[PDB]
């Protein structure tokens, strides 16, 4: 058996455990991926590799995560582009930015990116995203154009509690968000 | 309380490697927003 | 409020939350620091660097890790140098060798250091170890020559089951040794 | 069944950095033996 388990609830300005890329660190106790500005990125991931599979068991990890996050914007309704929670191979850097979240390249399925992410999108792309234009959670693999998607309602500034689950019995990725109101 | 859900199966073995590492992300583009994190727990468990 | 934990009951040929050093590495299910030869180091650490401490609270962390290690001796009159469980800077790499287990360059305190260890040592090196030369546990801080020690009866081959906790409230660190005989 | 205990006060605030790595370490000199590793469990919590 082997575990990884992890909890932050204050951010140090100095958070030793994390890896951050772009614009992603920490202030105010708070984890900042980006601040209210044009064509940025910002990432932070956990400082040790995790096992999810082993090949020659055939067995997969049974994980779950749970966070807080807030959207701050100027205009209430002019957001973009959005947050995720991802899983990636262990070198992994940031990639194509805007309406790609830095996690993916493309919306067509390229097996080569190996990530699977839990997005919160607050832009509608016509290219890819549900045609109700709806902001909306969905679940992303090896591609920005969601496997699942539930239209969902940015609320500025309030605290978005999240939990995500993996059930290896099943292959079943659970996700949940909650607002206070 | 305002609530969502989503899920799906996903085959986690056939698009990740092995070991992973998992992480946060946040952009932003012509238009743009403040992301942040206030708290981050995580735990997983394979077997043997 | 942060917490760090781990656990691998075997280990895998790629373990990669762990950075090895010098002669370490996986295999047979097991973590091999050193093989038997003659002059060598090998060490293991856990990827994720860990918060101890907190300058700005004081706050300090609890902790308790427990492993099982075996130490095999080609001879049972001639062992060496030892084993340590140790907390230092993130970015260490061995130290001396030999009786300085890796840890340490002197038996003089070395506040540049910056590490605690607890020590299974099996060779009496006359300079600094007790002088009733039993091999014995110790409690290194700074330096090779313990704070404390207690004298230990090394059982060849067999699995010795180690606890080591850290008591934040009294700053008190406690460490238990057991073989099954 | 054997144990051996030990214990002691160490200021560990005074003498390590704020943050570090754990880890174990194992040397032979001119006497030797192999040593190694079956296991390994942590668990750690700074409340601030
Ligand atoms: O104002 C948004 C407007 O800009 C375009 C390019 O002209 O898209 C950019 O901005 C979006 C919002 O941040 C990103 O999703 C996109 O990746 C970025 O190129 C238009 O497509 C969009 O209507
Ligand atoms: O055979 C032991 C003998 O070797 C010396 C050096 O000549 O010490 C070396 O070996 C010890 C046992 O492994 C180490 O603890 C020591 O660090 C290393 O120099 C003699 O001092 C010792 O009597
Ligand atoms: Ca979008
Ligand atoms: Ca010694
Ligand atoms: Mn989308
Ligand atoms: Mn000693």
């Amino acid at each position: 058996t082997e575990t990884t388990s992890f909890l932050i609830t204050k951010f140090s300005p100095d958070q030793q455990n994390l890896i951050f890329q772009g614009d992603g660190y920490t202030t105010k106790e708070k984890l900042t991926l980006t601040k209210a500005v044009k064509n940025t990125v910002g990432r932070a991931l956990y400082s040790s590799p995790i096992h999810i599979w082993d090949r020659e068991t055939g067995n997969v990890a049974n994980f779950v995560t749970s966070f807080t996050f807030v959207i701050n914007a100027p205009n209430s309704y002019n957001v973009a582009d959005g947050f995720t929670f991802f899983i990636a191979p262990v070198d992994t850097k940031p990639q194509t930015g805007g309406g790609y979240l830095g996690v993916f390249n493309s919306a067509e399925y390229d097996k080569t990116t190996q990530t699977v992410a839990v997005e919160f999108d607050t832009f509608y792309n016509a290219a890819w995203d549900p045609s109700n234009r709806d902001r909306h959670i969905g679940i992303d693999v090896n591609s920005i154009k969601s496997v699942n998607t539930k239209s969902w309602k940015l609320q500025n500034g309030e605290e978005a509690n999240v939990v995500i689950a993996f059930n290896a019995a099943t292959n079943v990725l659970t996700v949940s968000l909650t607002y206070p109101n | 309380v305002t609530s969502y859900t989503l899920s799906d199966v996903v085959s986690l073995k056939d698009v990740v490697p092995e070991w992973v590492r998992i992480g946060f992300s946040a952009t932003t583009g012509a238009e743009y927003a403040a992301h942040e994190v206030l708290s981050w727990s995580f735990h997983s468990e394979l077997s043997g």
